[PDB]
């Protein structure tokens, strides 16, 4: 009991740790390594405790010390079962769920990928301290690539991996009707978002018949001013000049700039 | 007799060449890729050739030249990736050559017990001459020192790896070993305190067994000022508005170089006369600056080609700043920074996501929201998170979680998001910087400031003064800082005196430790510094030119995009 006490204040705070370690004085050796700020020392203690202590005992010691916990966590990411065990026993369910999501991104098929997402959702259930969003998100993710798989089977093009917005964009650009509206409806994409995507897609498609058809209605959730600007560049100044004066909320001084840049001097 | 950034380069240059001659004969050189950049700052490839270097190679490329016998590896010691790579490089040549081949390894800056094991558990340890290359600070400029740890922000704040703090402490201690102890160690932030604690511990360990002499205070160094990056996330999150700042934003700058459209490499340092004047200037006057220079030349050879280079660069940056997306980004940034209701900027953010603006730019806005408003309202939070997921991928469920761990994107109901107040009792040892309080108390918003002839550091953001630099002014320019708020404020003592109430509302511990012609002050950034903060420091350095020399030290040169990339998941469900 005495031999441990005398080392607690001298000398080089880096050679007291191997001495503490041989005396089976763990934690104290780890605390001294942490307070030294020496990464090399912290690893040496962790690697020693990893091989000597049971994983359970190893976790407890390491979990109490955020710096030591970080290194074990860092070493495993570059091990997977170790990460899950660490997070579960420390009740870190969001971190554990992230491991399964990270595994889903590595699955060669969406079937196996969605199975990994399901495992992530399982972790977030129980206790569930405000995990409603993540559970719905993993639900959408499983929903999305399942629909995108149908598109690849039918349209013989690539869709799996794109976001909801990117999926809508590619669908509209290829002129695939309400298939994009089906995606939009299923994922509850806001009106202002969906119309920006549709505007950008039709412009990049130069589908000025559809744009003119869209101009043939009254209200616009994003306004008609975006329609003016988007069509003017890389497109018709003539079709752009259609949206004026539908642009409700305007300058109001004056209107000239729009009629001016549309070639009509 | 004082400190000089050139002696750092000189020491770094002779430390390497001494080791390159330690290996007798000719040699092939294999270097860690992200180390090759910083190495170019201290030594040219021509000089290395004059010391027996045949060909150059990269560690990650795994194709070491079989040519010369001597195979010299140069990499960072604390790296886990490198220890396996070199071992796998030896295996992939010890049984894949024809001649004996000698193996030399130059660790930076030290040989680690970890690297000993990795080579031990590979068997290739016995066949290697291990040498130590004490490289720390890379003098990018005469007034800028950098450890060049381009992953230090991620490691320190996301991975909680204390390695950059330890390396910075050794680098700072190295200066004390030569020029004497820092009379004062002034700082703000948890990692700033950790550096101060290490300087104290390393000092007392230097007394060791066998007793050593000890160190006396410096007579050429005034003090050291240490600022933790996590104290002010807002500044780097904003879009930099200086010329060099916008280059870093648009093109990206690494090792005093950038890539404009394989691609052409443009040198960006103070050696160029024209760039020395352009780099710190607000971009709004660059065009006029370029016009004046061009007219003077037609009315001293490299300046002619430099005029063409920066006319091309500026023209591209101008084209980028004219886009609706850019101005929309600035609009949200300015409103949030000014103090407007964050909820009013929702439709603009929603539009930007809808227009598919680059993810980092969107995340920077969300983090600016969270970091400046003390978290995000619960109802708006899920709406923001939903936009990101279905706008860029559900994979970014990890990205948002990482930003949460970084405490840069939090709910208002979260205890980690709460800003420091004096009304809401105590609670929260890691309560965040109160920008609402600090905006007024430190004049973070200056809508005056002309950009043709700036009168305040707020010119680097066209009206916004960086909190980080404002805290530096609490120590260095107390009279001026009071002047822009008070007036009639002996007077010139060090420390946080006069502003202790204000700094109290900033994140992390506040400290001012006393260790027992003009002098130099070291302004140290732990976690990264932006070019705007550098430009702000240079502005101040010009004002203090007669009384102080200012040298900037940092772990790396950081920006908004580098911070988001520390969190952004790149795998994409394909």
């Amino acid at each position: 009991r005495l031999a441990t006490e005398l080392l607690n204040h001298e000398p080089r705070a880096g050679r007291q740790v191997p001495l503490l370690l041989s005396m089976e004085e763990d934690e104290l050796a780890l605390d001294k390594a942490i307070e030294s700020g020496d990464t090399d020392l912290i690893y040496f203690v962790i690697h020693q405790l990893r091989r000597k202590l049971p994983l359970a005992s190893f976790f407890r010691v390491v979990s109490s010390r955020p710096t030591a916990s970080a290194m074990v966590e860092a070493l495993a990411r570059n091990d997977t079962a170790l990460l899950k065990d660490l997070y579960y026993q420390d009740d870190r369910r969001l971190d554990g769920a992230s491991v399964f999501i990270r595994e889903a991104l590595q699955q060669p098929e969406t079937r196996t990928a969605s199975d990994k997402l399901d495992l992530a959702a399982n972790l977030l259930q129980g206790n569930q301290k405000e995990h409603v969003f993540e559970l719905g998100a993993l639900k959408e993710a499983k929903m999305l690539l399942r629909m995108q798989e149908t598109f690849e089977r039918d349209l013989t093009d690539s869709f799996v991996g794109l976001s909801v917005n990117q999926t809508m964009f590619k669908l509209i650009k290829l002129g695939y009707h309400g298939r994009a509206k089906k995606i939009q409806s299923e994922f509850k994409v806001p009106e202002r978002v969906a119309w920006w995507i549709r505007l950008q897609a039709l412009v990049a498609k130069r589908d000025w018949n559809e744009i003119e058809e869209i101009s043939r209605q009254r209200k616009s959730p994003i306004g008609w001013e975006p329609f003016f600007n988007q069509v003017l560049q890389a497109g018709n100044p003539r079709l752009a000049a259609t949206f004026i004066p539908k642009c409700t909320n305007l300058e109001p001084g004056q209107t000239i700039t729009m009629y001016e840049k549309c070639g009509m001097r | 007799a004082g400190f000089d950034a050139e002696q750092v380069r000189d020491k770094a240059r002779k430390d390497l060449l001494h080791l390159l001659e330690g290996v007798r004969g000719k040699k092939n050189l294999v270097i860690e890729k992200d180390l090759a950049g910083p190495l170019g700052v201290i030594v040219k490839a021509s000089t290395l050739r004059d010391y027996g270097v045949d060909n150059f190679f990269f560690l990650e490329n795994k194709n070491t030249g079989t040519s010369q016998r001597n195979i010299v590896f140069i990499a960072r010691g604390e790296s886990v990736r490198n220890a396996h790579a070199i071992a796998a490089q030896i295996k992939r040549i010890q049984r894949e050559s024809q001649t004996s081949h000698d193996f030399h390894i130059f660790w930076v800056p030290r040989r680690t017990l970890f690297s000993d094991k990795v080579l031990e558990e590979a068997g290739v340890l016995g066949d290697a001459n291990i040498s130590e290359l004490p490289l720390y600070f890379f003098p990018l400029e005469r007034d800028v020192l950098s450890l060049e740890l381009n992953d230090s922000f991620r490691d320190l704040y996301l991975a909680k790896d204390p390695t950059p703090v330890f390396l910075l402490s050794r680098a700072l201690m190295g200066i004390q070993k030569k020029h004497g102890l820092f009379p004062r160690i002034i700082g703000k932030g948890e990692n700033a305190k950790r550096v101060a604690d290490l300087l104290s511990r390393m000092r007392q360990e230097l007394l060791a067994e066998s007793d050593r002499a000890g160190l006396s205070p410096s007579t050429t160094i005034e003090s050291v000022i240490i600022i933790d990056r996590e104290v002010d996330f807002v500044t780097p999150l904003l879009t930099q508005l200086t010329y060099e700042g916008l280059i870093d934003e648009y093109f990206g700058i690494q090792n005093n170089q950038t890539d404009v459209d394989r691609k052409r490499k443009i040198q960006l340092d103070g050696s160029d006369s024209l760039y020395s004047q352009l780099r710190d200037a607000n971009f709004a006057i660059v065009g006029s600056l370029l016009n004046t220079v061009a007219r003077r030349l037609k009315s001293y050879q490299a300046e002619q080609q430099s005029l063409k280079i920066h006319s091309n660069i500026a023209e591209e940056i101008i084209n980028y700043t004219r886009t609706e997306i850019f101005n929309k980004l600035l609009e949200v940034q300015q409103n949030l920074a000014a103090g407007a209701d964050p909820s009013s900027q929702f439709d603009s953010i929603e539009e930007l996501v809808a227009r598919d603006t680059p993810l980092p730019q969107v995340l920077r806005l969300l983090c600016l929201y969270s970091c400046i408003s003390g978290g995000i309202k619960t109802k708006e939070l899920d709406h923001f998170r939903r936009l990101v997921l279905q706008g860029y991928g559900h994979q970014h469920l990890l990205t948002l979680h990482n930003l949460e761990r970084l405490q840069m994107f939090l709910s208002k109901s979260s205890p980690l998001a709460s800003m420091i107040t004096m009304s809401g009792s105590s609670g929260g040892p890691d309560q965040k910087t109160n920008y609402t309080y600090l905006r007024k108390q430190l004049r973070l918003i200056v809508d005056e400031v002309n950009e043709q002839d700036p009168n305040d550091i707020a010119y680097v953001y066209s009206g916004y003064a960086p909190l980080s630099i404002r805290l530096v002014q609490c120590v260095l320019q107390k009279q001026y800082l009071l002047s822009i708020t008070k007036g009639s404020g002996g007077g010139g003592a060090q420390g946080w005196k006069g502003f202790e109430e204000i700094v109290k509302h900033a994140r992390g511990p506040t400290f001012d430790e006393i260790q027992k012609d003009k002098k130099t002050v070291f302004v140290v950034f732990v976690g990264g510094i932006t070019f705007t903060e550098i430009a702000a420091l240079r502005f101040i350095a010009k004002q203090e030119e007669a009384r102080r020399n200012i040298v900037i030290c940092t772990t790396s040169i950081i920006n908004g995009n580098r911070m988001m990339n520390a969190a952004i998941e790149t795998a994409t469900f394909e």
